[PDB]
RNA sequence: ACUAUGCUCACG
RNA sequence: GCUUGAGUCUCGUAGAGGGGGGUAGAAUUCCAGGUGUAGCGGUGAAAUGCGUAGAGAUCUGGAGGAAUACCGGUGGCGAAGGCGGCCCCCUGGACGAAGACUGACGCUCAGGUGCGAAAGCGUGGGGAGCAAACAGGAUUAGAUACCCUGGUAGUCCACGCCGUAAACGAUGUCGACUUGGAGGUUGUGCCCUUGAGGCGUGGCUUCCGGAGCUAACGCGUUAAGUCGACCGCCUGGGGAGUA
């Protein structure tokens, strides 16, 4: 988080930020993520996932492009 | 402890008793208590200045110790005793030389426990020591507000100080009430809490219980007539008063507090 | 890359912090094992030295002390 | 869990040697030792549920040891529950 | 009995009375059968975040063999202390050395 | 009067306002500016031009103190600050360094409830 | 942003 | 009798299993204190609200409560309910390794009895945040709502009660048997640890699919396949899980 970028820069350049955390802190703890929600939002997003990398291995058809 | 009546009278109904076995089920230690005879709330002008008080049970005074000073001197507790003077059991304690004393129970004290008081010690329940010599957010009682005295602060059954800092000469104490007060740190105070929690769930069940406690009848003001109490007269259940003592003072809600001798010590009034 | 080493095995300890500094990121969070390998046995006990570690002063919970 | 020691002296007793670990006198010798050394845990904590429901296991596991015992053989039978101090 | 790791934390200028209170806390431990493993102090150490708000403090790792009478009135001895700032004691799994 | 060296410029980035504040080295606030003070009201308010006009605002009204350069202290999320930064080189100063001061809870009080 | 309703029965 | 089911001991392994006690750091609110000058706050847009009595912002020092970021996963443990900072105290089970012992001690279970989220209820503590009710400002034809600003019971604790949830894999428990692949997780073997490996074989687990089954959807060695033991339950919709 602490970047100083040593002296002829500027230009902000703070991924470092951006890679780390803001959505940690802001969309998750702004408003209650009703205990539930997060084990039913999650299993869905991790559904989502495996469904996308099971495909991934059958989207080698025939395509003709 | 907490143990409900049978009803097998009205007025054996509601009744719950502070049963403890532990307690001494014999006469008390005689040189340790001298007479006490009752005011009926009346003064030196044989006047009721206090309303309320009359009758109830001859109760004899036990010459408790509150300041607890003899140093140095580890002192068994022989036996646990009631004290119809206090809302407190007391303890009779052996001190190894031969003296023989009464103290406030604390919580966690027993028939066979071993107390030292004084200003090393150890930090125990039971043990007085000087504030501060005791740590920073530890519960104590039968507090002295100066150095030398006896002991005024917590003494109630169940009541405790909690000490908050220590400002060099002075400690801040957070007192049952919620007030937060200043006393010198040269002050003693006995560690832990003062036993007999559960009288506060005691109920009495009767009239007569509260007469036997040496209370008499509080009869309302606006029973009275107009001419007794500020409250009084109308045909049949009027009022339409300000709430006031029988002197016409207001009270549910007005600060009577006004010594100013002391309000340097009070940090934050109780809320 | 993995684990400790060949004939390593041993058990993640929460005193030596040359080695545990690897496993924490920038801003002083525990980095996942998606990102870094190791074994779900380790990470367990990585993540519960670095707690250990933390309680002692020896690695900072964040970066806004 | 019941120390090695405890175990082992309970073992080589009621058994017929250190060898012999599981005989249904010697199974319910072991019972016994660690229900009666589960009585001070629920003394007080009280409300550790869980942990009652493997004490619980213990004295059905007990009683169904025992009631065989009964049926197989009932001079031996009487002869255990002298020493253990069962049936009230 | 059951082996332990004790690691606490000193004040600054209550540093030089470390000498004398290792002494103390052997003289306990050493007298009731179980013998200390390991001696190592770490010295004055800096600190990752300020505690008590003050940095540097000093660090002493013993390492010991106890039953539990002894190594709990050491974990008083710890709370009725104004020197010792945060103490914490581990579990078994035998004795060890070396590691720093 | 004070002719401070160094200073800090707080931006406290919430979604509906962009309030910067420069202060000095200990925390000493000199002054502010806000995008509700700049003019732009509702929706105008929250977007990262009306951040950068207030930090220009900002940037002047602390010129008695005369700071030549500064450390940014960026706080919330909202649409300024990936452009309330850039508005304070264009002013007039030299960006020491960039930092966080986002208050992460770590589980601690129950946040407001979900809106529909 | 918010934003209601559709009287009854009738395709062998 | 026997020893294959079932249980015991022996040495370990993993785990938010439990119960009791401590203590840590971030943050929120608040408390007094310094700085400082008009707004802050909020919204679709506004207003109520808060501020020139000097708020917001910023820093200093406290106090208190509750919850534990990251690790953290189609990860683990628990009979289910459920269970996440770190440390000791007592404590239940699970699994593996190769033996030794017992010798059918087993499986199910009507009544019985225990445990059983959240909300409630009782007595006594505590009370930051949040928030039924409630109030005010908006919205609207109306708005006893949704949105906004406030906000009490409650959420926390100790002890008793309550005995219910879409308490859900909408799938009773135990056991046997019948093609596969990719993984996750925790064991324990054989080999060169000869370099983050080579090769098996036990637990538990997630995903896809074969035969077979199914009304179909789908299930599919963790069966909804093929069979056995016992239990619970069902017999059109409303009336009614009501009288
Ligand atoms: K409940
Ligand atoms: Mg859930
Ligand atoms: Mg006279
Ligand atoms: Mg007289
Ligand atoms: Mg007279
Ligand atoms: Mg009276
Ligand atoms: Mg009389
Ligand atoms: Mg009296
Ligand atoms: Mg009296
Ligand atoms: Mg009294
Ligand atoms: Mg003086
Ligand atoms: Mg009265
Ligand atoms: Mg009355
Ligand atoms: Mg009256
Ligand atoms: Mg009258
Ligand atoms: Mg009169
Ligand atoms: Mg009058
Ligand atoms: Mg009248
Ligand atoms: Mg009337
Ligand atoms: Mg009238
Ligand atoms: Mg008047
Ligand atoms: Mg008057
Ligand atoms: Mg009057
Ligand atoms: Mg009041
Ligand atoms: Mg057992
Ligand atoms: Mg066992
Ligand atoms: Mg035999
Ligand atoms: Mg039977
Ligand atoms: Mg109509
Ligand atoms: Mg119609
Ligand atoms: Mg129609
Ligand atoms: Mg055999
Ligand atoms: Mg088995
Ligand atoms: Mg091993
Ligand atoms: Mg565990
Ligand atoms: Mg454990
Ligand atoms: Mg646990
Ligand atoms: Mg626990
Ligand atoms: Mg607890
Ligand atoms: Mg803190
Ligand atoms: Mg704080
Ligand atoms: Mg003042
Ligand atoms: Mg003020
Ligand atoms: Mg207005
Ligand atoms: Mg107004
Ligand atoms: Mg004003
Ligand atoms: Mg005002
Ligand atoms: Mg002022
Ligand atoms: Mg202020
Ligand atoms: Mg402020
Ligand atoms: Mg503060
Ligand atoms: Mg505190
Ligand atoms: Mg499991
Ligand atoms: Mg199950
Ligand atoms: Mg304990
Ligand atoms: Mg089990
Ligand atoms: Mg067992
Ligand atoms: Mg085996
Ligand atoms: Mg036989
Ligand atoms: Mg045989
Ligand atoms: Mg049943
Ligand atoms: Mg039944
Ligand atoms: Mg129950
Ligand atoms: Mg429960
Ligand atoms: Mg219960
Ligand atoms: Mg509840
Ligand atoms: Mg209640
Ligand atoms: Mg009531
Ligand atoms: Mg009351
Ligand atoms: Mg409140
Ligand atoms: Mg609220
Ligand atoms: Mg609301
Ligand atoms: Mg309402
Ligand atoms: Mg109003
Ligand atoms: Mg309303
Ligand atoms: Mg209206
Ligand atoms: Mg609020
Ligand atoms: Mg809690
Ligand atoms: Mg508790
Ligand atoms: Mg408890
Ligand atoms: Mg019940
Ligand atoms: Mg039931
Ligand atoms: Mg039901
Ligand atoms: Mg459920
Ligand atoms: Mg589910
Ligand atoms: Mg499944
Ligand atoms: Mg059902
Ligand atoms: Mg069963
Ligand atoms: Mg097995
Ligand atoms: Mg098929
Ligand atoms: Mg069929
Ligand atoms: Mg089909
Ligand atoms: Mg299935
Ligand atoms: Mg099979
Ligand atoms: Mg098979
Ligand atoms: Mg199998
Ligand atoms: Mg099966
Ligand atoms: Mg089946
Ligand atoms: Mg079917
Ligand atoms: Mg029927
Ligand atoms: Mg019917
Ligand atoms: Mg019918
Ligand atoms: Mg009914």
């Amino acid at each position: 988080i602490k970047v100083r970028e040593n002296e002829p820069f500027d230009v902000a350049l703070r991924r470092f930020k951006r890679s780390c955390e803001k959505a940690g802190v802001l969309a998750e703890v702004r408003r209650r993520e009703f205990y539930e929600k997060p084990t039913t939002e999650r299993k869905r997003a991790k559904a989502s996932a495996v469904k996308r990398h099971a495909k991934k291995l059958a989207r080698e058809n025939a395509r003709r492009t | 402890a907490v143990v409900k009546c049978k009803p097998t009278s009205p007025g054996r109904r509601h009744v719950v008793k502070v049963v403890n076995p532990e307690l001494h089920k014999g006469k008390p230690f005689a040189p340790l208590l001298e007479k006490n005879s009752k005011s009926g709330g009346r003064n030196n002008n044989g006047r009721i200045t206090t309303r309320h008080i009359g009758g109830g049970h001859k109760q004899a005074y036990r010459i408790v110790d509150f300041k607890r000073n003899k140093d140095g001197i580890p002192a068994v507790v022989e036996r646990l005793e009631y004290d119809p003077n206090r809302s407190a059991n007391i303890a009779l304690v052996l001190y190894k030389d031969g003296e023989r004393r009464y103290i406030l129970a604390p919580k966690g004290l027993k028939a066979g426990d071993q107390i030292q008081s004084g200003v090393d010690a150890a930090i125990k329940p039971g043990n007085t020591l000087p504030m501060r010599n005791i740590p920073v957010g530890s519960t104590v009682h039968n507090v002295e507000m100066k150095p030398g005295k006896g002991g005024q602060l917590a003494r109630s059954a169940g009541t405790y100080v909690q000490i908050v800092a220590r400002d060099g000469a002075y400690v801040t104490l957070r007192l049952r009430s919620g007030e937060m007060r200043k006393v010198e740190a040269d002050c003693r105070a006995t560690l832990g809490e003062v036993g007999n929690a559960e009288h506060m769930l005691r109920v009495l069940g009767k009239a007569g219980a509260a007469r036997w406690r040496g209370v008499r009848p509080t009869v309302r003001g606006t029973a009275m007539n107009p001419v007794d109490h500020p409250h009084g007269g109308g045909e049949g259940r009027n009022f339409g008063k300000h709430p006031v003592t029988p002197w016409g003072v207001q009270t549910k809600g007005k600060k009577t507090r006004s010594n100013k001798r002391t309000d340097k010590f009070i940090v934050r009034r109780r809320s | 890359f993995c684990r400790f080493t060949a004939e390593g095995v041993q058990e993640i300890d929460y005193k030596d912090i040359a080695t545990l500094k690897n496993y924490i990121t920038e801003s002083g969070k525990i980095v996942p094992s998606r990102i870094t390998g190791t074994r779900a046995k380790y990470q367990r006990q990585l993540a519960r030295a670095i707690k250990r570690a933390r309680y002692l002063s020896l690695l900072p919970y964040t970066d806004r002390h | 869990s019941l120390s090695t020691e405890a175990t082992a002296k309970i073992v080589s007793e009621f058994g017929r040697d250190a060898n012999d670990t599981g005989s249904t006198e010697v199974q319910v010798a072991l019972l016994t030792a660690q229900i009666n050394h589960l009585q001070g845990h629920f003394a007080e904590h009280k409300k550790d549920h869980h942990s009652r429901r493997g004490l619980l296991r213990m004295v059905s596991q007990r009683r169904k040891l025992l009631d065989y015992l009964k049926r197989k053989d009932v001079a031996r039978y009487t002869q255990l529950i002298e020493r253990l101090g069962l049936r009230r | 009995m059951r082996h332990y790791e004790i690691v606490f934390m000193v004040h600054p200028d209550q540093s030089e009375q470390v000498p004398g209170m290792i002494e103390r806390y052997t003289a306990a431990i050493t007298g009731a059968e179980g013998k200390i493993h390991r001696l190592e102090d770490w010295g004055r150490r800096q600190l990752a975040y300020p505690i008590n708000k003050l940095h540097k403090a000093h660090y002493v790792l013993m390492n010991v063999e106890a039953p539990q009478e002894v190594i709990d009135e050491l974990e008083t001895t710890f709370r009725f202390n104004d020197a010792v700032i945060r103490s914490m004691v581990m579990r078994t799994k035998h004795a060890v050395t070396e590691a720093s | 009067r004070k002719q401070v060296s160094d200073g800090v410029a707080h931006i406290h980035a919430s979604f509906n306002n962009t309030i910067v504040t420069i202060t000095d080295r200990q925390g000493n606030a000199l002054g502010w500016a806000t995008a509700g003070g700049s003019g732009f009201r509702g929706s105008r308010k929250s977007t990262p031009f009306a951040a950068q006009v207030a930090a220009e605002r900002c940037a002047d009204a602390v010129k008695e103190y005369g700071i030549k350069n500064l450390e940014v202290m960026v706080k919330g999320p909202g649409p300024g600050r990936e452009s309330t930064i850039r508005a304070l080189n264009a002013a007039g100063f030299r960006i020491t360094n960039i930092t966080d001061v986002t208050p992460i809870p770590h589980n601690g009080c129950r946040p407001p409830k979900k809106r529909r």
